[PDB]
């Protein structure tokens, strides 16, 4: 209902420029302070921009001014971010956030928006077919996946059967290998008694370099 | 100009309390009743618990509050549960600018020590062809998170090429890890057998595989 | 870690026979008493059939006394349920459940099959685009989705990009029509200024009918 | 074989507690001490929260408790919160069989007012050349879950071809529902506009579509 939904995040080189958006819905845009909050990997919050519901007035964290602007327009109902002379500890998910009373606090949050900030350059992934066994299935249950290889930056989405398929499907965090790619691996496990009757399809999306790959998982 | 201090960490077992104080100066945490607090579960958005010092959010428990003494504001957690398990950050409003505080991390423990389920895959035909070859070990819900890998190539131990992340706890706060043997399609074709071997308090698992 | 997988629900006509069974792993099976519970729509749970750790002793409710067989096989470790002259009110979905001490209860779960007993054939659905209007696209959100009309039985997935897409993500209950078929719509709210270079895709799965069908929705 | 009688429904505000009675026969209940209690979402399967009588499974707060009198066991749940909300059947061992009881539905009041948020799709393309058009009311995130749905065309109501489904609960204890008007292609064009007027606590909202 009352929802906040932003794009334009990115990897980008150190010096460039970003812009990021939100659009708000739900609720009385025009009436509510807006910030962005950013979040470096593993690090905490850090507030950065305000801009209160009027629009002109803006408040920045001293560690982004003269460099970035929020705005806003309130018949869009939409707040910006333009993010000039980018360094490596810009790095962060940036999250979109609102609050209707100033001094209340914030509690509209958009989903975050990921921007990397790095001498980059992106990296689209190998994926591999997991084969189950023919060892492992005696017994009830078979091990299948995807390996999803030298990616970067972060992050890859995995799926089962283009979304289909949930139960019994674990992807786990990534590995930063020495190369400074990044590379993961899905697994399902399932009856192996579906495996001659039952398609598997690993459905991977990395955004940063515009890769989807569908690769179907077969015993060998 | 200004930093509000937090503990770092806390824990707490099933049932019990923990407060988490946020210090910050007359100009902010004293110098307005606009504290808030934030938890935050890994990957998801801050969700704003109290407000105002002492108000909590629409459906946050009673076992949620928050206190001030003068430059100090505390949130107090009661019956500490599984779910509670995440970050918190205070916040104030100072002046011409707000300022989110250093973030504490909440343990909760107890939970049942859990031995890993660990699943090891061979190279694939695909990356063979590709003249790459990847040794895959996946190790999944332990508790607590910590377990070590070894590897091995017939009889005997292979220290070169492994990648090993750093366990995370799962949804349910039981962690998962993975460890990568990279090898050259001839020295995976050059042994009967590769194992992955991964101890967690003192016991060992096993798993391994070979070329056909 | 702890998991039961079954397989082996779906639509069979009055008289029928179907076979469930339940693939387990993570635990010592042929150690562990195991029952079948099912759950009629709207309604309770009930407990249908027990086998215990071994095998050969077998309990059955009597509203299946006759008609059903529970088995196993401790050396495959899976559960078997075999259920012949089926009747409509055998339709529910069904679970297998685990239980160490007897008497205990049962703490392992699997994701449960549905089973529909009708004299109604299956019938996949058709698929509709529900394009986002270019009116509330002066402002800054804009509404798209899918109808899904006229399918029975029982259920429709709906997934969008494959996937990856799952923020804004929207999908409807299903309504009952006077012909006995189903009909649902899923809706995604995205940022009107993606609605030019983001391309959204629904992704329909009906097993009864063996039905996937992507659709790409676009403006109009 | 026979039944473990439950109350059908039972309700409480946040913070209270509520318990829950089973009564069966010197048989069951009062059979043996094996007695469990489930807790289940909509959706999902069955949770194990209490055995023999009065033990809590791993990771259930001390929020919940059960006991037992004769032949009636009781489940409590104290401290209420939105997420106890959900279905609860007690389970007994009964010698030949086991039961499950006849089930609970735990509903936790407060939650505030919500408004629907009504989306209204005219007819497709693809769906006006197959010679069949859907106009599609959808209704979300509203508390109580109770609304009212009026269709216009022009002016003046339409009643013929609607079919609306029942308030169901999204996620969040807050309310969807749909509603649905089949119209001819040549209806559709015979009118400049189309409505879906949606009321919910004397108040009305109301979208409206137009062949264009």
């Amino acid at each position: 209902e009352v929802q906040l939904l932003e794009s334009g995040g990115g990897l980008v080189q150190p010096g460039g420029s970003l812009r990021l958006s939100c659009a708000a819905s739900g609720f009385t845009f025009s009436t509510y302070q807006m910030s962005w909050v950013r979040q470096a990997p593993g690090k905490g919050l850090e507030w950065v921009s305000g801009i209160v519901s009027s629009g002109g007035s803006t408040a920045y964290a001293d560690s982004v001014k003269g460099r970035f602007t929020i705005s806003r327009d309130n018949s869009k109902n939409t707040l910006y971010l333009q993010m000039n002379s980018l360094r490596a500890e810009d790095t962060a998910v940036y999250y979109c956030a609102g609050e209707l009373l100033p001094y209340y606090g914030m509690d509209v949050w958009g989903q975050g928006t990921t921007v990397t900030v790095s001498s980059a350059s992106t990296k689209g992934p190998s994926v591999f077919p997991l084969a189950p066994s023919s060892k492992s299935t005696s017994g009830g249950t078979a091990a299948l996946g995807c390996l999803v290889k030298d990616y970067f930056p972060e992050p890859v989405t995995v799926s089962w059967n283009s979304g289909a398929l949930t139960s019994g499907v674990h992807t786990f965090p990534a590995v930063l290998q020495s190369s400074g790619l990044y590379s993961l691996s899905s697994v399902v496990t399932v009856p192996s008694s579906s495996l001659g009757t039952q398609t598997y399809i690993c459905n991977v999306n990395h955004k940063p370099s515009n890769t989807k790959v569908d690769k179907k998982v077969e015993p060998k | 100009q200004s930093e509000l201090t937090q503990p770092r960490s806390v824990s707490g077992s099933p049932g019990q309390s923990v407060t988490i104080s946020c210090t910050g100066t007359s100009r902010d945490v004293g110098g307005y009743n606009y504290v808030s607090w934030y938890q935050q579960h890994p990957g998801k958005a801050p969700k704003l618990i109290i407000h105002d010092v002492i108000e909590r959010s629409s459906g946050v428990p009673d076992r949620f509050s928050g206190s001030k003494s003068g430059n100090t504001a505390s949130l107090t957690i009661s019956g500490l549960q599984a779910e509670d398990e995440a970050d918190y950050y205070c916040w104030s409003f100072a002046g011409s600018y707000y300022v989110f505080g250093t973030g504490t991390d909440v343990t909760v423990l107890g939970q049942p020590k859990a031995n890993p389920t660990v699943t090891l895959f061979p190279p694939s035909s695909e990356e063979l062809q590709a003249n790459k070859a990847t040794l895959v070990c996946l190790i999944s819900d332990f508790y607590p998170g910590a377990v070590t890998v070894a590897w091995k190539a017939d009889g005997s131990p292979v220290k070169a090429g492994v990648e090993t992340t750093k366990p995370s706890k799962q949804s349910n706060n039981k962690y998962a890890a993975s460890s990568y043997l990279s090898l050259t399609p001839e020295q995976w074709k050059s042994h009967r057998s590769y194992s992955c071997q991964v101890t967690h308090e003192g016991n060992t698992v096993e798993k391994t595989v070979a070329p056909t």
